[PDB]
């Protein structure tokens, strides 16, 4: 059987997922998971459709951006691979 | 009419020692021989900044000389709030 | 005779102008600052629509969409500079990978 | 009931690109760009009034305004774009 | 339901921003990054919500709780 | 005997404590002030300048170059070293989002 | 030349709070310069929040509202609860 | 004509009322005030003032000095998560820094 060695198919899918533009969480599970939060503050509330777009729109850019600091964080590092204090040390920098 | 000696070379004023002093208020215990000219650029660069800024305050005014209001709303403007020159 | 046709504007100088009063931004208006404004205003538009419009046709598409616009904010400096902090929807980023994770 | 500058939008696109079209979503993008820009500028134009004493905000303000916002070449084509402006309106 | 952000999704993510290699640790501190960043926005959108004496969050709301973070949002006025 | 020399490290360390535990400005006046008014003279000649002007950008420099010394350290460090070096700052400001 | 500041009003809760200790002219000038501050930045957003509600005029709600949106927390909680109680005192 | 009483002992606080009223109305800020906004905000102030001077005099005290300086301001604004939150883009003037030492720069 044919095998890929590892890293190539990475590559290719950060080809793919930097071409395009497409919500890459579920919507269903993140409604669901907006919905748990809000009721710890006040009970009742509903949502318009448009205002949970665009908190996704919001959540994901945020992350992209995130994992963006945190790539550059660890090349300096002369590592490949990041890892959870490479993320706090992002954070830690913007100020967060 | 007996205006100073022109400006030349005036970022060797921001001496190595200088730096190093601030460095030691940062916690920084070793420093790279390069580390000097490329904090001397980021410097300037800041200093552009700020100063571009205070000046186009002080044209407004239509006044000649940068007071410390014109700095301190220049800075503002930047979300680099600074206290101590009110008034 | 409209007030942008005198001023040779696109954008509504009238328009603008009941905006400012409403505002609550100043107490008067001067008759040449929403003319001032409204061209500012243009220029930035048809700045950003051009740099739109190039995007696009590298893409062989007829109709500048979203991603067009990422792609041409991000890609010019001032214009990224201006909107540093700006999230556009449904805009993707840039293509770019560190040239350290690329093979050999 | 809703304003939009879609129109003005459209014209300046017809101008600069003859042939392209726009999404409703890039069209409703480019509005809160609009805005954005507006709220800017005329928030940075209170405060020169306020710093200054005076009640009135004139095309001068705006210019200022203008010199703090906008970065290099971009602010040199705005204030020539005002000036323009300006000039050509006033006759 | 914090559960309901799988590790696929996440992996996904960081391809969009260009991490090659990940550790399995990531995911979890991710989240919890994630649940950070929902909880201010959501305490600042109720509370336009609640100020209005509405009980259904607008996507105004949002994108006002959003501007006031530093962190504006085009495409949904 | 063999003079008294402290090792290397010994010094730095007294010298944080020593500038930590202080307040006052660390550049030297009047060259900072020629400095500024180069700079100055670059947009529009003449300028003159107040003095409670200069001493508060002086202020903002420096506070502005502790901050970025903190964090600057701090990349050093994520990095198992123990020296600052360029590419430190350089990853420090393109995170501040300055470049 | 008459210049106003918070300057008597920080020296009487200064004399409430801790009865023999004085203040730097430079420390009450930073104190005049954090009320400022805070007070722009409170009216600011309370502008906000009257504009987007099409109400002209500014109310204590707004005002409270403001207050929960810029502090955190606990700090929000009490600072809430004492300009309710100032409130109602001064009503009755 | 009644005997004149502040806003600010009818509200039992330190602030200026009236003051805080004028700004307000000068301050471009809405068309219309209502009476009890400026009662609100001038309590807010208060509390701010007095708990900032609380964590400077503790301060001060510690450090074996009676009259509080810039330094111990800066001291008491960093060593408080939700005031060191509320100023975290604010420069203190004559403020220097916290006393802070990275632990693996000590000798072993």
């Amino acid at each position: 059987p044919h095998r890929y060695r590892p890293g190539t198919v990475a590559l290719r899918e950060i080809r793919r997922y930097q071409k395009s533009t497409e919500l890459l969480i579920r919507k269903l599970p993140f409604q669901r998971l907006v919905r748990e939060i809000a009721q710890d503050f006040k009970t009742d509330l509903r949502f318009q459709s448009s205002a949970v777009m665009a908190l996704q729109e919001a959540c994901e850019a945020y992350l992209v951006g995130l994992f963006e600091d945190t790539n550059l964080c660890a090349i300096h590092a002369k590592r490949v691979t990041i890892m959870p204090k490479d993320i706090q040390l992002a954070r830690r920098i913007r100020g967060e | 009419k007996r205006h100073r000696k022109v400006l030349r070379d005036n970022i060797q004023g921001i001496t190595k020692p200088a730096i190093r002093r601030l460095a030691r208020r940062g916690g920084v215990k070793r420093i790279s021989g390069l580390i000097y000219e490329e904090t001397r650029g980021v410097l300037k660069v800041f200093l552009e900044n700020v100063i571009r800024d205070a000046v186009t305050y002080t044209e407004h005014a239509k006044r000649k000389t940068v007071t410390a209001m014109d700095v301190v709303y220049a800075l503002k403007r930047q979300g680099r709030t600074l206290y101590g020159f009110g008034g | 005779k409209t007030r942008s046709s005198r001023a040779g504007l696109q954008f509504p100088v009238g328009r603008v102008h009941r905006l400012l009063r409403k505002g609550n931004y100043s107490e008067r208006v001067g008759a040449g600052a929403p003319v001032y404004l409204a061209a500012v205003l243009e220029y930035l538009t048809a700045e950003i629509l051009e740099l739109a419009g190039n995007a696009a046709r590298d893409n062989k598409k007829t109709r500048i969409i979203p991603r067009h616009l990422q792609l041409a904010i991000r890609n010019d400096e001032e214009l990224n500079k201006l909107l540093g902090r700006v999230t556009i929807a449904q805009g993707g980023v840039l293509p770019n990978i560190q040239a350290v994770l690329l093979p050999k | 009931r809703k304003e939009s500058y879609s129109i003005y939008v459209y014209k300046v696109l017809k101008q600069v690109h003859p042939d392209t079209g726009i999404s409703s979503k890039a069209m409703g993008i480019m509005n809160s760009f609009v805005n954005d820009i507006f709220e800017r500028i005329a928030g940075e134009a209170s405060r020169l009034a306020h710093y200054n004493k005076r009640s009135t905000i004139t095309s001068r303000e705006i210019q200022t305004a203008v010199r703090l916002l906008l970065p290099g070449e971009l602010a040199k084509h705005a204030v020539s774009e005002g000036t323009k402006a300006v000039t050509k309106y006033t006759s």
